[PDB]
């Protein structure tokens, strides 16, 4: 017979909920009944309650089973994840939303929130993006998971309500790879190193294919050595990217007491009222400090703090600095700029800037 | 204790992510002295160990990885060794297996246990729900479990197929899209699945220059991140009027702000608002969504509808990140999506046959121009591709717009025309 | 003995008027009076009227005894010309401000205008800022003094009188060199080649410096052949900037019949209301047509007056294209958008549109 | 007609090109028939006649250069020759001399019936007022001619030296601020002149790896266009208070629309009108200048006054266009400008040793970073030099920022520190 191969994933129309299959695509309007809980009315006067809980994204299986026996209890069977991460649950019967979210809160111990409402203009902050880290990945200079639950720790509360005045999405990105759209983020935590390769022969030799290894370089420190059929390294060129490893086992520049964590903001995918936009370094550095990372954690609240308080209704972080300008937000944000915050990197062509980034255009 | 550092991480409300490390542990460990058929019962513990070091050296102690794969595909697992492996056995191969997601995510408890029970059985009970491009990560087994698991996946009641890796076709993945939500204007979730089952020999068998990933979302709002992480992110909008119950309004007027909330920050004054009537002028509109954001019951996306492709979307490396940028401004996207295809098809086609080794495709156009992009997908150049004009006078010009001239026929003489 | 050297020019200070003399540094208001006509209040209190003519930049020796003779007549011995090469006159006799205007066009028949009064914002346009063409320069693609010359003359009113709603510049560069303001204002006439160079083997060989030649164009297109010892061109690489001919005579790029202007569009040096930027391609090339260069006068005066048509008071070219988009800008002005118009410049870098090309920024 | 297409660019209004060239020639021709010592009377028929064949052919009748100059200097002189040499004898030689300007471009009139005399005697008799640097341009002489022609401007009563070509300084020039602008925030003609005099050696020997630029403008309005057209742009500016007369402002309320002219056009809304007072939040202002330009007879400058110097500023080659950014956010302009100079010269020593053969300094500044530039003007970095923060991690660090540690030990121990 053969082993079966290129059959995808389930079709998904046969995993939705019932009442969720008989409307699809036939919706009235959505309505946020409090942090946590959206309701859904059809056309034919169908009514769903969507209900939602903050995940550490890595599950044990036995946890997903538990949410396999909760979701047969209270939405006939049927749940999916969105795409930060969050897990959702469809209750038709609107008295066992409490017992829902109760049962959830003790059984996994999951909290139900992570949703917004800009019908009011009150917004909760949802989950953080993020990658593997230390649990799984060779290339990290700061870990995922601990650092996101150190920060969730800290703002728990915003989670849990909608106490903020405008959208703030928190990503993470272990190394300058990013893996995630931690690159538009309105707060992104993303993993640097600031030290270079040192180039291991022996290493180059045996595993390293060298034309590759040197164009992967985005400022041409790399060039090949002939003579010892190796690559040599101008330091003065490099900037620690780290691409040189992800081609080479041979050009490791991991330093525990150097490598560390660079805060960006105000980047937007969304279009609504603004263009979208790529983030920004505003902290050069942090160091690694596990288990709880204070001084990164610090930092983030000061940058959520300062933003929240002089924010008005639906203004995200790019856009308070599109009213205040950069001077004032290093001001009120307490933070120091100096001439790590102005880009040098060469490579990229100014014409992009010239390109339509964003689905705004008139017809 | 064991693990001093991770323990902290037990403390404080927000769920922990070493609780479902040391539960998987416990449970799996449990399993396995029960005498049920459980493959690798250490290596949850195993994790744990080697993540508790890690936390102590503030360093990785996992080393590039050896080539792994299921027999058939080139991609779909990553191959992952620790350099502890001798000091902490049960983790010296401990590869991902990435598991394609039905689209946006939604599954019955049916489909859950058959995945939980094959992940039991050949691997560490760990998982991520979800890897960022989408799938599951069935998280940390060995070699020889990998072919034996993979065949238990595709003979379950409900089967799973493998994701992508590598220089392939990734996983497409969707927003809600019609499933939920009211502002949709294609069928995320089924343009989705059909491109993955399309395409299932570029994502399972890598052939290309470098990866490539598609996403797709509902309406301008991205619920997925697709400009900012696909290099194709289709892109729901519509054409004509905005549609307006103009009672559910005056409703919204008799307690919203609608002035300020509304009104103020359409970016282009497209929505005035009276006290009595709401007009959009639809030709300064630009589908930014806010105003039916703000007023669900009473605004609606046009009536014409399809989708806008944005190229390019990708991390840094190696010239720069990338917001992607308008390539189609409006196609139609209903089944069987031979218009999109047929976009799709043509770019491939000239990235394998002009891309270096590891060109994106953002990069590729960088180098060759929007002139031969357009000419490759058989579209004109549209003043919504940019965002200005460009700002130097260095312009290329065909050969066929030039005046025949004593010149044009000394290049020909010469052999450079 | 030996020259006297290392001089200088002669002390501005003493080529003075004597009311400008006094007062210099110490006015309270200035007050367009009519078009051309400009009233100073002196601190002290004594009044001037600063008038000023169309000069055709290009002038004769004698044109300028016959200004000096007016100059003793009606400025006391005193003149100046501007940043835009207009000529100002000094009457403080409040009567003779308009026996002058005619003695002064009856005589070299430069007309009185050039001026603005953003105080009522009304608006005419100055001169066109050019370079030298056919007449000296030996790289010209299209002749400055000509299609100025043109230009203007269908356009003279704009000169005489206050009929536009904001400030519009007009410049023109001979070739790519872009001498003056031509990268940044409102409207902009640039020459351009469409044709790559053929080599002159015979002429490189006795003249070029092959090294720099080939490292003198931007897209690298050049490559030193070691035969024959000359430089070959790839011609898919070259976008006819003209560069590698101003460092070598063996690189003709001349085509008398694809050679043309290029119409760029939306710079703006001053700061009031909106950040500088630079000028923006519109139409890729228009014909050279000697004498009339109907094909370019039609054109630019085609763009002005649409933008005259539709502009608010203040509202310069690059303010209103902010206002409604490029999509109604082409609609409005009834221009085509072409492949030719998306940018692939690839040599400048992204960072520098992140600089604060302007001097707007909070203390 | 001797000339069929210059003639129709004698009719029209605009005053007539053609017509100078005419009335030159006619001129210098009627003055050498009467024994006046004319040594070109011929030139400017020469450069009609060539002329004429140019706008027949559409193409330049001028050829490369030899280089050519007076004793002394390096620069100041454009070698030009014909390639019609043969056919028209009298443009064989057609060399310009740049004249240096006083500042601001005053005269009087002996000043210019001087140049008059020494030009009618060794020139064409053409001329350009002015040209774009800000030189008069002498057009079309001799190469034996130039010497005595440069002794007799000297040796004039009102004596004129030569400006700048080549790889120098270049003239500097200047708005007519203080002279005439009551918006002048610090004295640009005495800054020009003193810079022109200071920097005589630069300008007149060109020793620089190419061009540079100084031009000075009394504010914000750039009146010289300074930003675009020099590499180091003087800019006036001011720290304290715009200063408002109340009772002015009411004469403007009576017939001027402030609200939409004044107050809705400002970039930051810092200024507001109430109709009984007009108040400026100075925090807010970026002295943009447009309300003091709208309101000329109530609004002023504040009183603590100097200039921000924009660097970098250029036309295209090789690079790109570029309005200069923000280098010096401000400094002090009082005589004899010590702390101007000290950065010129700071910039120049640095730029001379590291620059490459036709380097702009706004192109060493790309290549070699703005730190090592900062470093080498002794100034910080400042959040005013940029729009915007980076939009990348890539961070270069100095070595003494770097934590002490075993790796950094590692690369000193191999001299990579
Ligand atoms: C369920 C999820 C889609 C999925 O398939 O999972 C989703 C669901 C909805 N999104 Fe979203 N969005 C989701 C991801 C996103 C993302 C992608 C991301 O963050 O990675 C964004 C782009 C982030 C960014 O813009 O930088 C996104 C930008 C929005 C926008 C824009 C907010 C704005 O103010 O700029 C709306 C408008 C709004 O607030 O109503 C929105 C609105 C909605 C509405 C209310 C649509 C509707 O009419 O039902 C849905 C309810 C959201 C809520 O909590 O109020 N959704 N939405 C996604 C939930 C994420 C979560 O757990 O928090
Ligand atoms: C005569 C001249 C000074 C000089 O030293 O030569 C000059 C003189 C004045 N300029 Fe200017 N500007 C002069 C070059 C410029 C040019 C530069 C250029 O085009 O070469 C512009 C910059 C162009 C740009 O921004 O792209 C310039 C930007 C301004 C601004 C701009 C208005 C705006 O909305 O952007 C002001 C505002 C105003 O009063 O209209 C201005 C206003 C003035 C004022 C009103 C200043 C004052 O307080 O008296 C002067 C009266 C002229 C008028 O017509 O209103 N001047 N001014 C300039 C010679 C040009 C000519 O002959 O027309
Ligand atoms: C193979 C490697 C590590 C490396 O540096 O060689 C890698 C490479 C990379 C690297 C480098 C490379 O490709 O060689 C980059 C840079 C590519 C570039 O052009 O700049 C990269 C951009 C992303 C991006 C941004 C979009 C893009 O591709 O640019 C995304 C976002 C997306 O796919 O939606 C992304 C989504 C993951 N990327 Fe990624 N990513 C890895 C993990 C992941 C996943 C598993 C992390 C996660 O926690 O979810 C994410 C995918 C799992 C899934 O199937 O859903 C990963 C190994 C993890 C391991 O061994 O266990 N990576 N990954
Ligand atoms: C030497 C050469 C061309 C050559 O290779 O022989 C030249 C070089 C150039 C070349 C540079 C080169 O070839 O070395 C270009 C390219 C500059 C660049 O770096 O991109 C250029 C940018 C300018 C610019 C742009 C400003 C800038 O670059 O910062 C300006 C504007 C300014 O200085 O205010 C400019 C002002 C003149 N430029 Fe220019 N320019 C020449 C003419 C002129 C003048 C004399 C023509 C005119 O009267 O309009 C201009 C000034 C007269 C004066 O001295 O007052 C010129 C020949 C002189 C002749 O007429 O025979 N040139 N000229
Ligand atoms: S962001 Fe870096 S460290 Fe994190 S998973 Fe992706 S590649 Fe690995
Ligand atoms: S770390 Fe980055 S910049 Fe440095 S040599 Fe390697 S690839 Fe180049
Ligand atoms: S992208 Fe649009 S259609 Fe999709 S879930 Fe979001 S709001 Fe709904
Ligand atoms: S979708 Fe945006 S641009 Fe369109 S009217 Fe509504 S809020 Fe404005
Ligand atoms: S723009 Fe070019 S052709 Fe015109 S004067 Fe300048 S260098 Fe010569
Ligand atoms: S004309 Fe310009 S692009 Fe073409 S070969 Fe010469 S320098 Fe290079
Ligand atoms: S720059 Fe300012 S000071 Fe100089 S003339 Fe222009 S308006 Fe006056
Ligand atoms: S100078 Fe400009 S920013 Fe300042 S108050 Fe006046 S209009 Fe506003």
């Amino acid at each position: 017979e053969g082993v079966k191969t290129d059959f995808g994933p389930p079709y998904f129309r046969d995993l939705l909920h019932p009442v969720i299959a008989k409307n699809y695509g036939k919706w009235k309007y959505h309505e946020v009944v409090k942090p946590g809980v959206i309701k859904r009315v059809a056309e034919s006067g169908d009514v769903i309650y969507v209900v939602r809980f903050g995940t550490p994204r890595l599950l044990s299986i036995y946890t997903v089973r538990e949410l396999c026996d909760i979701a047969d209890k209270y939405s006939d069977g049927y749940l999916r994840w969105t795409s930060r991460n969050n897990v959702e649950f469809f209750v038709t019967d609107e008295s066992k939303i409490d017992d829902l979210i109760n049962e959830v809160q003790e059984r996994v111990g999951f909290p139900c929130g992570g949703t917004w409402d800009a019908v009011k203009g009150e917004y909760g902050l949802s989950n953080i993006v993020h990658t593997q880290g230390w649990i799984h990945c060779h290339t990290p200079a700061i870990d995922a998971s601990g650092i996101v639950k150190a920060v969730m720790d800290e703002l728990y509360e915003y989670f849990t309500d909608h106490k903020l005045p405008a959208m703030c999405r928190i990503s993470l990105a272990c190394c300058a790879n990013m893996c995630g759209a931690v690159h538009a983020s309105d707060i992104a935590i993303v993993g640097i190193h600031r030290t270079p390769p040192i180039p291991n022969d022996e290493a180059i030799r045996k595993t390293c294919e060298i034309p590759s290894t040197v164009a992967a370089c985005p400022t041409g420190a790399l060039k090949p050595d002939m003579k010892n059929k190796t690559i040599k390294v101008d330091v003065e060129k490099c900037m620690y990217c780290g691409n040189c490893y992800t081609m080479c086992p041979g050009m490791p520049l991991f330093d525990p007491e150097n490598d560390g964590a660079a805060i960006m903001v105000g980047g937007k995918l969304s279009e609504a009222r603004r263009m979208p936009e790529l983030s920004k370094v505003v902290v050069p550095w942090v160091p690694n400090e596990p288990p709880r990372w204070p001084t990164l954690v610090k930092y983030v609240k000061q940058i959520l703090e300062a933003w929240a308080a002089n924010a008005n209704k639906h203004e995200r972080l790019i856009e308070w600095v599109d009213r205040i300008g950069w001077e004032r937000f290093f001001e009120l944000t307490g933070l120091e700029f100096t001439q790590h915050l102005i880009d040098d990197y060469r490579i990229t062509p100014y014409f992009y800037s010239e390109f339509r980034a964003s689905t705004q255009f008139k017809w | 204790s064991e693990t001093p550092l991770l323990d902290e991480l037990e403390k404080g409300p927000w769920p922990s992510f070493v609780k479902e490390i040391k539960k998987t542990a416990e449970l799996m460990e449990k399993a396995a002295a029960e005498g049920k058929d459980v493959k690798m019962p250490k290596g949850a513990r195993g994790l744990l160990k080697q993540l508790e070091i890690s936390y102590k050296d503030k360093k990785t102690h996992w080393k590039h990885g050896g080539i792994v794969s299921v027999v058939g595909y080139g991609g779909g697992v990553i191959g992952r060794y620790s350099d502890l492996g001798e000091q902490i056995p049960e983790v010296e191969h401990f590869h991902t297996m990435r598991i394609n997601q039905p689209s946006g995510w939604f599954y019955s408890t049916k489909a859950l246990r058959g995945l939980c029970d094959v992940w039991e059985k050949w691997g560490s009970g760990l998982t991520n729900f979800h890897g960022s491009t989408g799938d599951i990560i069935f998280l940390g087994t060995r070699s020889e479990y990998l072919q034996p698991c993979f065949e238990d996946l595709g003979n379950l009641e409900i089967p799973f197929d493998i994701g992508g890796s590598g220089s392939d076709l990734r996983t497409p993945s969707a927003c809600m899209g019609p499933a939920l939500c009211e502002f949709a204007c294609y069928d995320t979730l089924e343009l989705c699945y059909d491109l993955t089952m399309t395409y299932q020999d570029e994502l399972h068998r890598p052939m290309w220059p470098y990866k490539f990933k598609i996403k797709c979302a509902g309406c301008p709002n991205d619920c997925v991140a697709s400009k900012a992480r696909s290099d194709f992110a289709i892109i729901g909008t519509w054409k004509d009027d905005i549609k307006v119950d103009q009672e559910a309004v005056k409703e919204y007027a008799s307690w919203m702000d609608i002035e300020n909330e509304v009104v103020k920050l359409c970016p282009t004054g497209a929505i005035k608002w009276d006290g009595k009537e709401l007009t959009i002028d639809n030709r300064e509109c630009v589908r930014c969504m806010h105003c039916i954001n703000k007023m669900p019951k009473a605004l609606k996306p046009g009536d014409e509808r399809g989708a806008t492709i944005l190229i390019g979307g990708k991390a840094p490396f190696v010239e720069g990140a990338v917001i992607g940028w308008v390539a189609v401004p409006f196609v139609e996207v209903e089944k069987p999506y031979d218009e999109i295809k047929e976009i799709l098809e043509a770019i491939w086609d000239w990235w394998d046959e002009e891309g270096k080794f590891r060109e994106r495709i953002g990069e590729l156009i960088w180098r060759k121009g929007m002139r031969e992009f357009l000419k490759v997908i058989g579209r004109e150049a549209d003043v919504r591709m940019v965002k200005a004009p460009r700002n130097n006078p260095f312009m290329f010009f065909e050969k066929d717009e030039l005046k025949p001239s004593a010149y044009t026929e000394e290049l020909k003489k010469r052999g450079m025309w």
